[PDB]
RNA sequence: AUUUUU
RNA sequence: AUUUUU
RNA sequence: AUUUUU
């Protein structure tokens, strides 16, 4: 109806009053490069709202694959991602001879032990999330010369068990995922433990989700000459890990009621 | 000007803290000056107390000083509203903790 | 794809008409509807289908008990205060705490205090002593809609106990509604 | 050409540098909810121009039929509309005995009589309009016992006649829409009069468009015992009404030159 | 999503609550006449950029052909255009008797001679351009009675020749576009000379592109009685003209390095 | 449907080109064209087809009457002042009020006062005494268009009466035009 | 048709991404590409395919000549300073100005000054006295790209002349490159 | 890598 | 008024 | 120039 017709009311007029030399004027109307629009950009748990956007820029004929075709780093591309699920040494205590049956050799705070020190692959991420849901794969290793004998009970104890531990009858702990491992026969035990709790998620940096322990099934029968320093080591791997709740750096957050 | 409002789910320590790791939304003043921010369900349970643990820490920090001129205000008013998401649900009806009028 | 409007950037002055189920998203997020029970506890029929205490009356004689029934500003029934108009069946739960006797119960939306002097056709159900009944009063209102707030939003309840000897007691009353029709939601209530 | 490309120059780049975990960023650009538009609304003889409109609001799942399905008011929906055309009592004078032939019993200012008092159904609207074009339906009623006799001339006299009334020969008035009604025979007369004037429209609250009169064709012959108080009543209905020119409340406006 | 819906959220509502009398309200929303656009207009070597344009206007049912259908001016429409290429008198010197062979009768600064005076058809345009590329068509006229005899050498000398003129052997100049014209036989000579230079374009108002000269092939043999005042005239026409470089009015501009 | 532009909301700076027959509406209204007569009285041919007084001359001798014909700033012909250029037939109405004689009438657009001294071929129509004639002078102008305002916009009129005796009189002149071609309407005139 | 954007009206903040071959026009004008030679002199391969002086060394003994090869901030090779990274063949032109002898020439990108003490496999081409050779050193760099600016952007050149008697002289060195791969153009250099 | 030339 | 439940 | 009228 008007206010834009500036192009065909000048482009035509000349095209109507043109001679063999052609039109003496050309007029074109259109919208400005800077139009009235709004741009929104979302990254991980973030949203940037801009109402005065500008044409995004970038280098000449750029390549954003970001993958080094020469593989100057021979590793899997998802190495850094899976790194926190890596197998790690959770504990190593010494089986002190003369320890009656039932005696607890060593324990391990599950799952906060995987972030035991700032030198743990999972320690990094674990600090930026308050909630966790994961599966475990333990490998308790105990080496003893052939001359010696004995047996230890590697068992997983959920918070329920750990809470009421004294109320439970030892010798029945075989009801829990365990590995009566007879020394001089086995040097390592394997335990695959899924997420077990009375809550969908467990607070990061908590002893919840139970804890893995190692008891004395039958004390060590170490002959005279045989060595007497048996070490028990607990290794742990995360079959599957999941950090959800965001939070400040290593700040105690209550996911529970 | 710009303003970044973040939210740390289930946070309890009422203290100013960098929102770089929190669920935030940057607000650039324009024609539509009503920015939102969604907080996905986050609890150790499949259902949480309607009256118990906080929803989290809500912080709105200044990103870029509110600019103005000879005929414009040097400070403005803000309003914060809240509602439930399209996936919102309530479950058990319980007693009352307060009396309306 | 997703528009900037659904990413948080909107305008409060462009919300009308009332009732816009607009979806909100951002990377790594989407409205997830997970159910825990086989049915909803938010539906008006279900929630209100559950009674709530109303009031108690201690009788000594055979007098009558007239009381303006209204919506609660106290129990889960308070969720009704979010509405302006109501209409539908009304479930009245009465407990007759007496040693030996009978309790006449009736209900009407009629404001006149004389149409109740008799109880002819106002629903005189009989709860024997020490018993309790749940009568569902129909919408016998002269007004198409019941402002939900009125001190008599719900019709009046009548209780004329028929005692036999010096026996006395108390009548506790609680109530709910059957299928409720609420309209034109108003602003949330304040606290005392 | 630029200034909007913010969406596909960020949405694509990521879609180009994405790994098994998918893109790490999404950007969408579009127009603001508050666009540069103009709204115009017109009601009866009114036009509202707004250049800064906002999204119109309304209650939840509203019903604008505005019709009470229960009919708590049993009447025609167009009752209020037609109300002003309703039949009304325009006049009631007493036929004073001993009144020679030709004598004027009673007259009635047409059409301003339908707004005779503020208690006239048409009085309401008539006040908000200066122009009128309507048709009439009169019903002059005169009751007299059987013993008595007589006759009256109910005739419609346009402004032309009313103006020059004395110049016209009585007894010829039968040329105008009339009803020689012989008492003791008829108790009511019916007259359907269409819009008659030398102008398309007549000024509201004016005596124009003529006036209805009732004359004495033959005086009342009332016997000795018979009653002597005969009343003549004039009722009026609007076959069709039309108020056009708007004006202040009951303010004299000149539609004529 | 909002902010424009003002038209169908008011136009419909009424259309939903309308009775036999039809809707009591209509609302229409659209863009303002003054939209956010940009107009650009280009004339000869000019470009006008406006970001706040308005609807262009013009007289009632206008005719922009600009051609006088009555031809009140009987001439070719392109007369003014071609005017500068018109034939003109470039020089007229007198053949002074007793002038040995080889003697230069008269010369002419090419091409700046066509703008010799402000009375030259080409003088006008030549002033608004610094560069020139054109072709020539000379017509050297020399009239002599039959009794007399003689011959003149009309030859075109490019800048190269004019520069090193003394180094060239006369009598060999017949190698250049010339016209040995024997008087008493021919009264006019014709020479068509195209653009000749060592540069694509020649600076306007320059002696470059050579110059046309007239020499004495064989002196005039004028009998006793015969006349003794022979005039040599040089006429010039532009077969094709081309002014390119724009410049201030008659300001020396260097197109060369 | 109807746009807000046609409802009154417009911009004065977006009116060009000149001549925009835009429709204006609102509820309960629409451009209604009702005719009262079988033809238009606004058409240039019709309106101007009707004469209007010009001037009067009182003669005593047989002298000649030269007068610069121009458009009226007085009668209905004033509507011409709304235009700038004219061209077409010119109807001249002359009344010869004389007892005994003849009136020579002629018309030319030629400004020269000598080409009229004779009246050879300038249209010497003859109106006998006491008579009146209406001669239609063609567009014998040397200018394609006649500025409508000029004191001589219309060509000059000549009147050389051929009297017989001492008789004298007056020549009243009024005029109109046949099919007029007006162009480039200019702003409305002022009042005195 | 032509848009106002292509007529000069644009916005500097809407230029990204880098590299917009937008056409510019106006009446009586259009981009005219006219070639004078059968090929381009702007193409990296052609321009740089032509050597340029580097440096000169005057020898007296049989010592070795180690020199960090770099891009010129002096000749037409300076056009390289407009880039940030390089990779490809390197043409080294050496002139051995000596009366009687031989010149050992080698090239490596290895920074270690001991891997050169021997010249085992560093390309010991032999230019007899008074001769000159052009050896093309491959991209035997341990870095995928060579920052173009580094004082050693190009690998080091070695020259151990094998003289016979007291003879001495000077070794002038100039160089070019075979097919060069330049990336990420940086801002233009300043002048001294 | 028609990243010698066609 | 699948405004008991499917 | 249906720039007399249809």
């Amino acid at each position: 109806v008007g206010n834009e017709i500036g192009g065909n009311l000048l482009t035509k007029v000349a095209d109507d009053a043109s001679n063999i030399l052609g039109p003496n004027c050309f007029a074109t109307t259109a919208e400005p490069e800077n139009k009235n629009v709004v741009q929104a950009t979302t990254t991980v748990n973030t949203t940037n709202l801009t109402q005065h956007p500008s044409a995004p820029t970038m280098p000449f004929s750029p390549d954003f694959s970001n993958v080094d075709n020469f593989h100057s780093m021979a590793y899997d591309i998802t190495t850094g991602d899976k790194n926190p699920s890596k197998l790690v040494r959770l504990e190593t205590h010494e089986w002190t001879p003369s320890w009656a049956r039932g005696y607890q050799i060593t324990h391990v705070e599950l799952p906060k032990v995987f972030w035991d020190h700032q030198d743990k692959p999972a320690y990094g991420q674990s600090r930026y999330f308050a909630a966790v849901r994961c599966g475990f794969h333990f490998q308790v290793q105990v080496n003893v010369n052939q001359g010696t004998a004995g047996s230890a009970l590697v068992v997983y104890e959920p918070k329920p068990v750990v809470t009421y531990d004294s109320k439970l009858e030892f010798g029945a702990f075989t009801n829990l995922p365990h590995v009566l491992m007879n020394l001089a026969e086995t040097t390592q035990a394997d335990l695959c433990i899924p997420y077990v709790a009375d809550t969908n998620y467990v607070k990061t940096d908590s002893s919840d989700l139970g804890q893995l322990k190692v008891y004395v099934w039958t004390p060590l029968s170490i002959p005279t000459g045989s060595a007497n320093q048996v070490d028990v080591t607990i290794l742990g791997s995360l079959l599957q890990l999941d950090f959800q709740n965001p939070r400040v750096f290593a700040q105690d957050v209550n996911i529970y009621d | 000007g710009r303003l970044r409002m973040g939210f740390f789910p289930n946070a309890t320590t009422d203290s100013t803290s960098t929102l770089d790791n929190a669920i935030y939304t940057i607000c650039d003043i324009g024609s539509d000056n009503s920015f939102e921010i969604t907080i996905p369900y986050s609890f150790s349970t499949w259902m949480r107390k309607t009256n118990g643990h906080p929803i989290g820490l809500f912080q709105i920090e200044v990103l870029n000083r509110l600019t103005y001129n000879s005929s414009s205000p040097s400070e403005v008013y803000c309003i914060v509203q809240g509602k439930m998401g399209q996936d919102a649900r309530f479950f058990c009806p319980t007693g009352s903790v307060v009396t309306f009028q | 794809t997703m528009s900037p409007n659904e990413l948080g950037l909107t305008s409060a002055q462009d919300d009308g008409p009332l009732g816009q189920e607009k979806p909100n998203y951002f990377l790594n997020f989407r409205s997830m509807n997970v159910d825990i029970f086989t049915v909803s506890h938010t539906k008006v029929d279900n929630l209100f289908g559950r009674a709530w205490f109303f009031m108690e009356h201690t009788f000594t004689n055979e007098g009558q008990w007239r009381v303006p029934l209204e919506f609660p500003k106290q129990g889960h029934g308070s969720l009704s205060l979010l509405f302006a108009y109501f209409t539908g069946e009304l479930n009245i739960h009465v407990l007759f705490l007496s040693e030996r006797g009978f309790l006449r119960v009736a209900h009407t939306y009629d404001t006149s205090n004389d149409r109740v002097n008799f109880l002819s056709s106002n629903g005189v159900i009989t709860v024997p002593a020490g018993e309790q009944m749940t009568l569902s009063a129909p919408y016998y209102s002269n007004k198409p809609l019941r402002t939900v707030r009125d001190n008599n939003s719900l019709g009046y309840l009548m209780c004329k106990p028929f005692l036999t000897g010096t026996s006395t007691g108390k009548i506790e009353v609680y109530l709910s509604l059957r299928c409720p029709n609420f309209f034109f939601p108003l602003p949330a209530p304040k606290v005392t």
